């Protein structure tokens, strides 16, 4: 489960009517099939690097594969993409990469639809590593590839149902062309998604490619418990939970320094150097220490670690809260989610199950001493029970469980300044109130991504394939000015007249005699701290940031 | 500390605002200095990164022959520093545009992210923006609905969206500023539904025990039956134990 | 053991695709190294420093010639593992070509960035296992 990594492979038609497309703007359907599974790389390289990803053209006049078999070709073993097999795809680009398909693969050669399935399963079967989905897309603009010989239907039909049953479930894109025929047909008792749809006889646009949306360049897959902690009621009674994150930050994968005449990675190496004197030094001869004005205080290494240790690591319950005594003002880190796991405790789960019926019941949060680790120091947490809530198409929303909740110490709460309270009046207030109702806003999670990130994943994609520019992402965050304004209308103007006044506008060069002078001057005036720190720094002396530093060491050496 | 910027709706609407800084993780300012037990002496130690080759050691690899790179895919591409500052996300320094307003009830506690809240009081002592955004927050206090907001610290920081609710006391009237999770931001698991399970329901005497639990350790009394719950141990008072 | 050993898997380590042919090479060394039962004149022991550590077509500069196969370095790891065990007889005096061996291991040691409890902790028993079995010759060792 954990372990397993999800498997793709593609199966793009390369049919007569598959190149030969209507004469106008509109793109070929295999540029179109192309530009798709490029896509398709392109979000699974970024997000999720370790997918298998195998391309296997059908209907070529070549032929490669693993069992000679005609009209087939596997243009990519299962693999994790990688810039090259982009760039491997994307020569077949544009009608002249159309000619350079014709010329290097073919078209036509009349295939079997049952060869190809089997090719399939080939390199599903030949991976030594775990299985965690098996996926086929088949791009094709036509939907019923046989009807004058049922052989073939037959055969083909078996060969997918075989499939279904190994585990493999396809799924096909459907590329709509001129005409009026891309009906349900045989394909439907093979789509072993079988995904739920009005099923529609005469469809007349493109089918769910769109569905991709194309370049979902951010994501990075993984669930893991991330702890395993005991919740001790009591001394004596303990039960045993997992400590999962439900949103955390993200943040774009470290560098790695390289040698720049070969381009290959570069091994650091940290040790603490010698004391002017030779050697190396243990662990044993370097103690910490701290300095506080004339007074150094000095502390051995496992004495630092020691002063912050309170107790084990676990949850200690001390009493419930009520759930109004919970200000969402208060609000350190990410809350954490808690679900009960019986590896370490048996008999968790009823305990939990038991004690989040009658929390929520009685609107009340289990309040506790939170340590995730042997030497950190304890920190209150407010456990909220969290119902589970499910959609109609009973999809998990909100999982059942606990959630932490980080309570602030008084350490961690700001004061503000005095400020004076003046209260609006009514009447103005409206106004608002038809602004913000003119400014209506169904917020969900999937509407934002972190710009920053999206930036330089683009350019990250740009240097790696030589786009020749990077791709300027649509800043999803950007307030559109010109849009809400027009919508809001001239109530804006109302609004600015009615409370703002009238005239409210809203909007080296030193040496030995000069210092020796100057110090009897006594100004060290106009003299900046960039020159005072060169000069402190040519002549040798220690130098520091703060001005009276500088000012003060330089006035005491240079004379006395 | 203060921090100046100006609430804008639109292109023409603006508010001279002040968001003062509020709840936040806070450390321990001082620092652990690595020193010698034989003179109690910084200078005398000394440590430092020594890149070195792969294969068959070197002698040195020197600092000035050293260029970032970034994984992507199987194989590196190599970046470089000054490349990364040239082509890479611009925005327009700070600002704290309103996105739009959505009802009090699409945004939850779960969903926030930070290690920081902001309190945007008003403008300064000039009592003509105080009036503008104290209408804005009553009227998102007194109907619901709440702002999104776009927020940035400065022209280097990233810019964060994230809620601004209404917060009315009887002393003051302020928004407050947490952020929100962007798409890739956020995870979604599966998890075992803890009431449908049949091994793990709790029969009625369970229940009622653990009812009598939870009715016994309350951390509150409904004293003097005047609507008011009464606090017991509030975790919120008490100064972090690490630093006494 | 068998003369064919340079034909049967220096071939390995220069065809493309890495991936796989490791579990050959396995059967390999397992096959070369199954003969080292025999103890009546073996006529080997100056026959394999020339073609198992030789710095032409050896197998622990396999390293080196290992370092940018990163899909052949935990598979060379596995059967690295044999071939360093493979010195696994302390029943012989003989000290020929040790000299250039200990700083052959010494490059070992410092040359894989993982499979640390498993290339090394393999590695450096040729001290304190054949090394220090020695004070005789002594040329560069201490």
């Amino acid at each position: 489960k954990y372990s397993g990594r999800d498997s793709l492979i593609f199966l793009v038609d390369a049919s007569k009517a598959m190149f030969e497309s209507q004469s106008e703007d509109e793109l070929t359907p295999f540029d179109m099939s192309i530009q798709c599974i490029q896509s398709v790389y392109i979000s699974k390289i970024i997000s999720s690097d370790r997918d298998l990803l195998a391309v296997v053209f059908y209907g070529t006049e070549k032929d490669k594969n693993s069992v000679n078999f005609k009209n087939i070709y596997v243009l990519q073993e299962l693999d994790n993409p990688g810039a090259k097999r982009i760039l491997e795809l994307d020569q077949f680009k544009g009608q002249q990469g159309q000619k350079r398909f014709q010329d290097m693969m073919g078209h036509g050669s009349d295939y079997s639809l049952s060869e190809v399935l089997w090719v399939c399963a080939n390199l599903f079967s030949d991976v030594q590593f775990k299985m965690s989905h098996k996926r086929i897309m088949l791009f094709t603009n036509e939907d019923n590839p046989h009807g004058n010989d049922s052989a073939k239907a037959s055969r083909a039909r078996t060969k997918a149902g075989d499939l279904r049953d190994t585990g493999i479930f396809l799924d096909l894109m459907h590329l709509k062309k001129p005409g009026g025929f891309d009906i349900s047909l045989f394909y439907r008792d093979i789509i072993s998604i079988a995904e739920d749809e009005d099923l529609r006889v005469h469809f007349e646009e493109s089918s769910k490619l769109e569905d991709l949306l194309r370049k979902v360049r951010a994501k990075e897959t993984r669930k893991r418990a991330l702890s395993r902690l005991k919740l001790k009621l009591n001394k004596d009674i303990v039960i045993s939970v997992g400590i999962y994150n439900l949103v955390q930050k993200a943040l774009k994968p470290p560098p790695i320094k390289l040698y720049r005449e070969t381009n290959e990675p570069v091994k650091t190496k940290t040790r603490t150097f010698n004391t002017s004197t030779g050697g190396l030094l243990l662990p044993s001869d370097t103690k910490r220490s701290q300095i506080y004005g004339s007074r150094q205080i000095i502390l051995e290494k496992e004495e630092t670690e020691e002063l912050k240790r309170f107790d084990d690591p676990g949850l200690m319950l001390m009493g419930f809260k009520p759930l109004v005594l919970l200000k969402k003002h208060h609000y350190l880190r990410p809350s954490l989610f808690v679900y009960p796991e019986e590896s370490l405790v048996i008999g968790s789960s009823t305990l939990f199950s038991a004690l989040l019926i009658k929390c929520l019941e009685k609107e009340v949060a289990a309040l506790c001493r939170y340590t995730p680790r042997r030497n950190i120091p304890p920190y209150f947490v407010a456990l909220v029970p969290q119902e589970e809530e499910l959609d109609d198409q009973k999809i998990q929303v909100t999982p059942p469980g606990f959630q932490l909740v980080f309570l602030p110490f008084a350490d961690d709460k700001r004061k503000m300044p005095f400020t004076e309270k003046i209260m609006a009046t009514p009447e103005q207030v409206g106004k608002m109130k038809a602004i913000v109702e003119k400014l209506r806003f169904t917020y969900r999670s999937d509407s934002f991504e972190n710009p920053v990130l999206q930036q330089h994943f683009r350019n990250l994609e740009a240097l790696a394939l030589d786009l020749m520019e990077p791709e300027q992402a649509v800043d999803l965050t950007l307030p559109k000015v010109e849009a809400m304004n027009k919508r809001l209308g001239s109530l804006v103007d109302e609004f600015k007249e009615l409370v703002y006044p009238p005239d409210y506008n809203p909007e080296v060069e030193y040496s030995e005699e000069e210092l020796k002078t100057h110090i009897s001057k006594g100004t060290l005036g106009k003299f900046t701290v960039p020159m005072l720190k060169e000069a402190c720094r040519a002549y040798g002396l220690k130098s520091g940031l703060k001005k009276q530093e500088l000012l003060e060491a330089l006035t005491k050496h240079f004379q006395d | 500390i203060h921090w100046p910027c100006r609430l804008t709706i639109g292109s023409n609407l603006s508010i001279r605002i002040a968001a003062y800084k509020s709840i936040l993780q806070e450390r321990v300012k001082k620092t652990w200095t690595v020193v010698d037990a034989k003179t109690l002496k910084k200078e005398d130690i000394q440590k430092e990164t020594v890149y070195c080759l792969n294969d068959d050691d070197e002698t040195e690899v020197l600092k000035e022959d050293i260029i970032q790179g970034f994984r992507y895919g199987s194989d590196i591409v190599p970046f470089s520093k000054v490349d990364e500052e040239q082509m890479k996300y611009k925005s327009e320094g700070k600002c704290f545009s309103v996105l739009g307003f959505c009802k009090s009830s699409q945004v939850q506690r779960r969903f926030f992210m930070g290690n920081q809240v902001l309190k945007v009081f008003a403008a300064r002592d000039d009592e003509a923006a105080a009036v503008a955004l104290s209408s804005l927050i009553h009227a998102l206090d007194d109907l619901d609905m709440v702002a999104i907001v776009r927020y940035a610290y400065d022209k280097r920081a990233n810019p964060q969206v994230g809620v601004a609710f209404p917060h009315i006391k009887h002393n003051y009237e302020c928004l407050v500023y947490v952020q929100l999770p962007f798409m890739e931001d956020l995870r979604q698991y599966m998890f075992s539904s803890l009431k449908n399970s049949k091994k793990y329901a709790p029969t009625e005497a369970q229940l009622n025990a653990v009812d009598a639990l939870i009715d016994s350790m309350s951390l509150a009394k409904k004293d003097e039956k005047t609507d008011t719950l009464e606090d017991l141990f509030p975790t919120t008072k008490i100064p972090n134990p690490r630093f006494q | 053991g068998v003369r064919c050993s340079l034909l049967r898997l220096q071939e390995t380590l220069s065809a493309a695709d890495r991936c796989g042919a490791a579990l050959a090479g396995h059967q390999l060394i397992r096959g070369l190294g199954q003969e080292c039962v025999l103890s009546s004149s073996p006529a080997v022991l100056a026959l394999q420093t020339s073609l198992v550590f030789s710095r032409d077509f050896g197998l622990l500069v396999f390293v080196r010639k290992s370092l940018n196969s990163i899909e052949f370095r935990e598979c060379r790891e596995e059967i690295l593992k044999f071939l360093c065990i493979f010195l696994e007889k302390m029943g012989q005096k003989i000290a020929p070509y040790s000299v250039e061996i200990k700083n052959t291991c010494t490059s070992v040691y410092t040359k894989d960035r993982a499979a640390k409890c498993k290339i090394p902790a393999l590695d450096l028993l040729i001290k304190l296992l054949q090394t220090f079995r020695s004070s005789r010759l002594m040329d560069e060792f201490k």
